[PDB]
RNA sequence: GGCCGCAAGGUUAAAACUCAAAUGAAUUGACGGGGGCCCGCACAAGCGGUGGAGCAUGUGGUUUAAUUCGAUAACGCGAAGAACCUUACCUGGUCUUGACAUCCACGGAAGUUUUCAGAGAUGAGAAUGUGCCUUCGGGAACCGUGAGACAGGUGCUGCAUGGCUGUCGUCAGCUCGUGUUGUGAAAUGUUGGGUUAAGUCCCGCAACGAGCGCAACCCUUAUCCUUUGUUGCCAGCGGUCCGGCCGGGAACUCAAAGGAGACUGCCAGUGAUAAACUGGAGGAAGGUGGGGAUGACGUCAAGUCAUCAUGCCCUUACGACCAGGGCUACACACGUGCUACAAUGGCGCAUACAAAGAGAAGCGACCUCGCGAGAGCAAGCGGACCUCAUAAAGUGCGUCGUAGUCCGGAUUGGAGUCUGCAACUCGACUCCAUGAAGUCGGAAUCGCUAGUAAUCGUGGAUCAGAAUGCCACGGUGAAUACGU
RNA sequence: CGCGGGGUGGAGCAGCCGGUAGCUCGUCGGGCUCAUAACCCGAAGGUCGUCGGUUCAAAUCCGGCCCCCGCAACCA
């Protein structure tokens, strides 16, 4: 289990947190607790919404949840009944007022998480999953990714010995803390088995 | 090491005499890295050993360590089938090292009771040329005598 | 851990709301040495009489989301193994990857 | 069989039967008790251990009704804590759409209190309530019953998997594109001269470029400056209960936040007009300053289906509830630790100097009682304020005088304290008694190059209670490195 | 029947005077060993066939018996 994870190792400097808020050992359990909870029902929610950040952030006994997502159309529906509806439902997971923003996310190809999740939807639905792989790697790169790196495991093709196969293309540092690496994991969860998918994208380093 | 040699380091002289030579035998005595104990142990050896002896504290310690420093020690090359214990001749550095670690362990080795009172017996005898350290001394070069044939 | 094992816990910690009340009194009475003798045997046999559930003794604190006996952290109410991926993925608020 | 030969044998020369290869050259690896160059506590040089003892702890085995399952670079490992619980195991007692969900049907508001039997699970009683809305065939929360659809499984496969992890190894390597060479596997780049911690850098060169890694960016530590000064500080001022405690002061420590600083940048020599190396100057720091995080392509069908997820088997039981027991068994073997064997020490009395942490079902001063563990009372405090909380080794004075001891503390008896429904199996701690083995450990074997080893205490997590383990913190503080 | 060897540690070869009570491989134990064969250290296995006696030393010298050997001779 070689590697450390990309932006677990990156928190302090140039990537930042999902959850948002400040606890006292108190409360800081039940907070997470909540957290998972929202997210899990949203994640069950905005499945076919193509979804890629729930960023949470509690002030002042209210929680603001920020769902950045591909399509905000779909998530939104008919203008505030979507995520009116959604609202309520993330109180009483909470117990608190809940307050729902939508960040429409420019370039869905250049997010890891969401390529992930396509490349999990094509493995799914019997595609060849070296071409989804070709596929997610050649639009990233047209986008302007400095670097994209995909990775597929296990059960390729129904077989019976599992394999891990990966395409790599531009550069993607990982040893460089400055590099803004956005890395995601996904799984398809096929007839034979899971397929795990990784993706490394590398938008570029930050000079501070 | 292979790569590189390095530069020793810096050691305090000590605070009742002003030598260099006396911390190091401190702290050679020393253990647990209870140095405190050890130097007031050295310091008793010293005291009982100038009142033997007479002359100075320092000088009747130099003398004694005088009588154990060998010129000649030995090392095993073993380049044939059977080994082959080879003479080598002992650097100034290593020598007055060496004398002070062979007196120590015939300190430790002696049969009076206080370690203090031991260490002063053995410094005596060092000085007279009788006792532990000397006897170790005297086989280090004997044996280089029998193996130098080897050069 | 399994979900029988979780419906035990789950409980158990209702069974410890319920009773604290009374089993608190009962303890504060077979402690109170200004008393009397018959009443503190009582106190003792009415502890014994009460589900045995209701003590908070009796529950295992179990990770939040996998329900994993050992391995707990108390701060974060999860197995060791879950807190360490919510830490990857940013979700543990302030905590990162710690050297000095 | 013939011919030849003194003989040894030569010469001529089959067949059955049998295999799907056998071979040659070259290629990439791996290997060599081949060769060259280089590195690492690899050896050498040293210091301290393990192996002997007692105990703690894990494992093997054996035993058991059961001694849960796993790990076997496993064996103080999963387990950051088995009395019950945990618990997965055994023994009984029980349940079967079910402890946990969704769905209707229709009986009842949920729930609240209490009673006898039972080891308990459960099986039978007495009191209260009718809230959000009805062209009244009724509803959403929450109990009850029956049907099934289903739930459930720490059941099997880690040799179907994902994820996560170990490992060689923080070893300096591993590749690719285009070009070129070769019929081709492939080669070249990536080799060669130097150099480096480094496929580090330069120079050359059928290579030219690029990527992942060796470096840097991140945390921390070492010096300085600016800012801000309470709960932290007291240099100079006044007052004093001689306590920074109170006027105060913002200096210093300290506390964070932001900057500066180290780059072979400067000097000399060596070097191929080089990359570098050797020294010295300054500087708190010097050549990656010290430490951490960071683990390339890959390897081991390495580990984990018992965290989790996930592609045959059980479903009146391989599911669920309960009480008791077991996981703590004991001819024995191994692993890792603690404590010892003493005088560089033990005991007694006095007395000095830390850091880093935790704290509300929590940390708990002071005072009183108890020989003591603790008990009672009970402030201060979600905490630079209060509490845990006396640091210990050390230092001074006394004593013991080499004894199985005033060393050593196992073991066992008595009596007890606290936690907890509950300390029999099986907790910790206290007091009084008891006082094993052990006098430095066979073959062999481990760690460590500096604030390191060695030794001394302190804290934290899990946690009702339960560490000699683990993870942290400071104190004192060595030896040695000739060399390959 | 008579006469020469003597009778042992799982097997075997044990220092003229009766006081020495074994060595090889074997089994266990533990690290060497890339592996075992190991080298090396230590450990359990007796009666000395037996019955007696000379003597404090006895299996160890003798009287008989049971066997293993060997003997060479015999056989109506």
């Amino acid at each position: 289990g070689q590697k450390v994870h990309p932006n677990g190792i990156r928190l302090g400097i140039v990537k930042p947190w999902n959850s948002t808020w400040f606890a006292n050992t108190k409360e800081f359990a039940d907070n997470l607790d909540s957290d998972f909870k929202v997210r899990q029902y949203l994640t069950k929610e905005l499945a076919k919404a193509s979804v890629s950040r729930i960023v949470i952030e509690r002030p002042a006994k209210s929680i603001r949840v920020t769902i950045h997502t591909a399509r905000p159309g779909i998530v939104i529906g008919k203008k505030g009944e979507d995520v009116e509806k959604l609202r309520k439902v993330v109180a009483d997971i909470a117990g608190v007022p809940a307050q729902i923003n939508i960040a429409e996310v420019r370039k869905p190809e250049l997010d890891a998480k969401l390529v992930a999740d396509s490349i999990t939807s094509q493995l799914e639905r019997r595609v060849m999953f070296r071409r989804a792989m070709k596929r997610a790697v050649q639009n990233a790169m047209r986008l302007g990714a400095k670097g994209i790196k995909v990775e597929v495991s296990g059960r390729l093709g129904g077989a019976e010995i599992a394999r891990t196969e990966w395409y790599r293309e531009g550069r993607v540092p990982l040893h460089t803390l400055r590099a803004d690496i956005d890395y995601n994991t996904s799984e398809a969860h096929t007839t034979y088995g899971v397929i795990g998918v990784k993706v490394w994208i590398f938008k570029g380093e930050i000079l501070g | 090491p292979r790569r590189r040699v390095i530069g020793q380091r810096k050691i305090l002289p000590d605070p009742k005499f002003g030598s260099e030579l006396l911390a190091k035998f401190v702290n050679i005595l020393m253990v647990d890295g209870k140095k405190s104990t050890a130097e007031s142990i050295v310091y008793s050896a010293l005291e009982t050993l100038a009142q033997r002896s007479g002359k100075s504290e320092l000088e009747a310690f130099e003398v004694a360590l005088e009588n154990v420093r060998p010129t000649v020690e030995v090392k095993s090359r073993r380049v044939g089938g059977s080994t082959y214990q080879v003479p080598v001749e002992v650097r100034p550095v290593r020598r007055n090292a060496l004398a002070m670690r062979w007196i120590v362990e015939a300190a430790r080795k002696r049969g009076d009771k206080s370690m203090a009172l031991r260490l002063a017996n053995e410094l005596s005898d060092a000085a007279e040329n009788k006792g532990t350290a000397v006897k170790k001394r005297e086989d280090v070069h004997r044996m280089a005598e029998a193996n130098k044939a080897f050069a | 851990a399994k979900q029988s094992m979780k419906a035990r816990e789950v409980k158990r910690v209702a069974l410890a709301d319920k009773y604290f009340a009374k089993r608190a009194e009962l303890k504060a009475i077979i402690s109170d040495v200004n008393a009397s003798d018959e009443d503190r045997w009582n106190a003792v046999l009415k502890l014994q009489t009460l589900p045995r559930d209701s003590s908070p003794s009796r529950q295992r604190n179990r990770c939040r989301q996998t329900g994993r006996p050992h391995g707990f952290l108390r701060k974060f109410g999860l197995s060791r193994i879950k807190v360490r991926e919510a830490a990857m993925r940013g979700e543990i608020p302030g905590l990162k990857k710690a050297s000095w």
